[PDB]
């Protein structure tokens, strides 16, 4: 018989014999991420090794079947992924050190505690504390201490580990027909089989820069408006021509400018679009947040959350009795098990991210019908963009009024929309320069364009030029500040978040055409529209099977990321920002530093 | 003084309320005869997830007469209960248990989980993944013989010789699709020969001689 049919029965054996092995690893990994114990770290690692062993053996058997013979393209994708040699190309010397480093960096970031210089026994951890300091404090010194101490006491220790991480990871990617570890991540966006819908590793790197060029003007006026309004909040510390000190931004790294909304809110007297106060004053629970997000997906026709979701998920901090990984995580364990692990606090940020993570599950539930090796999103951005479609509709003041977090007699206004659009711009527009710089640094470091002696110089050289953020304190090469972020320290691709935002409005534009709309791209609550939901269901059901370019084309009408929908969503803000900067300087000077 | 019933109630509580069931590749068959069959007790159990009586009437099943009564029992995943149906193609139906396209009778299933997925499961059910041919209606194959993908020497478990049987792994955390479901199929049949079981009211219709 045909080898293609011979390989089909090989994959049929693989799919049926792999689910339990992957399920056991997922169960153990869930039991450690929800319960930090040395007993669970061994059990989770053992199940991962058995899962990895099953991958290694079934990969070698998959090498025998040649891809060039197979003509069923969906079969070709499944065989192609299983045939790939990942860490298997590494020797036992290389694989152990690569994994020993990777776990060590995660444990340093997780167990990172900064002691108060006075009373050294008092230590502040990044997750419970030292983020409240970096997101609620208006003291320049308190923010400076938390920003510098984390990037020095925790970051410096990650500097030696990251250098060996790059060289070992590069050897893995270079061995497996890639230029560098950046190319290994960059292949996620590649299509090479269908005419007109093909893609390449470098087409991402050129489209990102072309699309970012049209985001820079909007960022400049957002920067200037924030700069002026931060100048009042922190007098005598910010230059009206210079960059923005890093610790004065929203969070520990400047990734999100959301927390700056209090200082930069245009019209304070208009009712707050930040319903964080309203939730707490109405005794909103963690359950209500995930239940309200459930009703949103139900209204557009998508299914209820499974009973395994409500029974088995962890939606609150378990307490000081048992530790947990409180990074918002969506789990597709398999076997119909869908769970969300999150340290939900009653804030608007966790309300929107609950919609984001339930968007992950809705995507995960839809592609469950597809085979195991096709059980994934079209690309990384697609998965993260699906959740953001919901949080884009859920954040609208009309939807907030619908759920009761805004007054029943709320009257829309020109001023309120600027209040709403600015807050959405701090979260969405603000992070785009941060993501472009962070991945460009990592992409170039993997390529070797940035030498090890010029690592930190380039990190803050680009942060000033691209993002407009300056170092509050001079930093040597001993510091390793890029690894002070979770995503860099835990070996995750970060360009997914930049591509996410451009997809998000492209989908919403099409979803808000199916749901008969009247006005602009904002005020786009797809809630109660079954047509909008079924337009997404078809994309979610495909998974990795169809190419991402084709998947995008059927939904929105284009084979590539288009920055135009994003600019139309924020167009009322862009024009308002330009007038609000008539007497302010737009742009930043690359040579101003607070320490100078 | 006692009330004598020359035909006792048919053994229906035996098959349904049984402690253990069988894997689909080795489904169990039972004959019900020399008795009187009240199908009202089958309706009265609202816990039954699916009561799909193809052919004969659903609630007027009690008001009928029959000759050949066979009851088949097995347990399958919830998303595979659909494959236990007339003219449905799937791994269970094609290779484990196939109903006729002309089949008349009923298919009954319930949720299980409570017993056949106990914490630290004492049992283990199984299913057949590969076979050379699709099973004809009401056919069984308990073959442990290996399956070949190409022209293969299958004397050793090898790269292209795959063990025909595979195991169900039922856990509490599994979803409804991957949770166990207990299925009992009643194969009612009509023969021109004298009948064997009719029903409670119809004790003299055709069941007796
Ligand atoms: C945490 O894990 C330990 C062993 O890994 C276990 O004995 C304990 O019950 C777990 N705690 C909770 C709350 O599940
Ligand atoms: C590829 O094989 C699967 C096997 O089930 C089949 O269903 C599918 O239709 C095939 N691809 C195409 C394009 O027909
Ligand atoms: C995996 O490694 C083997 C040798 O160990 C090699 O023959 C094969 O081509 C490799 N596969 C890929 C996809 O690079
Ligand atoms: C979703 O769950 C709620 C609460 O259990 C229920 O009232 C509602 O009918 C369910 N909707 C669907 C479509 O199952
Ligand atoms: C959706 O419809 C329900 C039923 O009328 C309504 O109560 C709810 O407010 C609607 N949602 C929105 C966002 O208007
Ligand atoms: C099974 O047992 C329960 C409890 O004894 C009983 O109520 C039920 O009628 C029985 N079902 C059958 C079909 O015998
Ligand atoms: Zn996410």
């Amino acid at each position: 018989s045909t080898i293609e049919e011979q390989a089909k029965t090989f994959l049929d054996k693989f799919n049926h014999e792999a689910e339990d092995l992957f399920y056991q690893s997922s169960l153990a990994s869930w039991n450690y991420n929800t319960n930090i114990t040395e007993e669970n770290v061994q059990n989770m690692n053992n199940a991962g090794d058995k899962w990895s062993a099953f991958l290694k053996e079934q990969s070698t058997l998959a090498q025998m079947y040649p891809l060039q013979e197979i003509q069923n393209l969906t079969v070709k994708l499944q065989l192609q992924a299983l045939q790939q040699n990942g860490s298997s190309v590494l020797s036992e010397d290389k694989s152990k050190r690569l994994n020993t480093i990777l776990n060590t960096m995660s444990t340093i970031y997780s167990t990172g505690k900064v002691c108060n210089p006075d009373n050294p026994q008092e230590c502040l951890l990044l997750e419970p504390g030292l983020n409240e300091i970096m997101a609620n404090s208006l003291d320049y010194n308190e923010r400076l201490w938390a920003w510098e101490s984390w990037r020095s006491e925790v970051g410096k220790q990650l500097r030696p580990l990251y250098e060996e991480y790059v060289v070992l990871k590069n050897e893995m990617a270079r061995a497996n027909h890639y230029e560098d570890y950046g190319d290994y991540w960059r292949g996620d966006y590649e299509v090479n089989g269908v005419d007109g819908y093909d893609y390449s590793r470098g087409q991402l790197i050129e489209d990102v820069e072309h699309t970012f060029e049209e985001i820079k003007p909007l960022y400049e006026h957002l920067h200037a408006y924030v700069r002026a309004k931060l100048m009042n909040a922190y007098p005598s510390y910010i230059s009206p021509i210079g960059c923005l000190p890093a610790h004065l931004l929203g969070d520990m790294w400047g990734r999100f400018w959301t927390n700056l909304y209090s200082l930069t809110v245009p019209f304070g007297q208009k009712p707050n679009i930040d319903v964080t106060d309203a939730m707490v004053d109405q005794a909103w629970d963690a359950q209500r947040i995930f239940k309200e997000a459930e009703k949103f997906f139900v209204s557009v026709g998508l299914p209820n959350m499974t009973q395994g979701f409500w029974e088995n998920s962890m939606l609150t901090d378990p307490g000081n009795v048992q530790k947990a990984v409180c990074h918002p995580t969506a789990w597709d364990l398999g076997k119909g098990d869908f769970r969300i692990l999150m340290c939900t606090k009653v804030t608007m940020d966790d309300f929107l991210t609950a919609h984001h993570e339930m968007g992950h599950i809705q995507y995960d539930m839809a592609y469950a019908a597809q085979p195991f090796l096709l059980r994934n999103g079209a690309n990384e951005g697609f998965h993260e963009a699906v959740g953001e479609i919901m949080s884009l509709s859920a954040a609208t003041p009309k939807h907030l009024k619908s759920i009761g977090l805004l007054s029943p007699d709320f009257q829309e206004d020109n001023e309120t929309e600027i209040n709403f659009l600015l807050k959405q711009a701090l979260t969405i527009v603000g992070t785009l320069p941060f993501t472009y710089m962070l991945e460009k640094w990592r992409w170039m470091v993997f390529k070797g364009e940035i030498p090890k002696d010029q690592w930190m110089k380039k990190w803050w050289e680009m942060k000033r030029e691209i993002v407009g953020v300056v170092e509050p304190v001079p930093h040597d090469e001993t510091y390793c500040d890029p690894a002070s972020l979770f995503h860099v320290s835990n070996d995750y691709s970060f360009i997914r978040y930049y591509t996410r935002t451009l997809y998000q409005f492209q989908f919403q534009e099409a979803l808000c055409q199916a749901a008969k709309h009247e006005g602009p791209l904002h005020k786009c609550d797809i809630s109660n529209s079954t047509e909008a939901g079924q337009k997404l269901f078809n994309m979610l059901r495909l998974g990795k099977s169809e190419p991402w370019t084709l998947a995008l084309e059927n939904v929105v009408g284009a084979k590539n990321m288009n920055v135009r929908p994003l600019l139309n969503y924020f167009e009322p803000l862009f024009t308002w920002l330009k007038d609000q900067n008539k007497n302010s300087f737009v742009g930043w000077s690359t040579d101003w530093s607070p320490y100078a | 003084v006692r009330f004598p019933n020359i035909t006792n109630l048919c053994p229906f509580g035996e098959v349904f309320n049984a402690t253990t069931f069988a894997s689909v590749y080795a489904w169990n068959r039972r004959r019900i005869s020399n008795c009187v069959a009240d199908y009202s007790v089958l309706y009265n159990t609202t816990s039954f997830s699916t009561f799909k009586c193809y052919g004969v009437s659903p609630t007027k099943l009690n008001d009928l007469c029959f000759t050949n009564v066979y009851a088949d029992s097995f347990v399958v995943r919830g998303d595979e209960v659909r494959q236990i149906a007339p003219g449905q193609t799937g791994k269970i139906a094609d290779y484990n248990y196939k109903l006729p396209d002309d089949f008349m009778g009923c298919v009954i299933a319930w949720n299980s989980i409570s017993l056949d997925a106990k914490v630290g499961g004492n049992y283990n059910y199984y299913y057949r993944l590969f076979r050379k041919s699709v099973l004809k209606p009401f056919e069984r194959d308990i073959s442990t013989q290996l399956y070949q993908a190409g022209d293969k020497p299958c004397s050793v478990e090898g790269p292209d010789c795959y063990y025909p049987l595979q195991s169900y792994y039922f856990q509490s955390t599994n979803g409804v699709g991957y949770q166990p479901y207990r299925v009992v199929v009643l194969s009612f049949e009509l023969l021109n020969a004298p009948a064997t079981v009719c029903g409670p009211k119809k004790s003299t219709h055709l069941v007796v001689n």
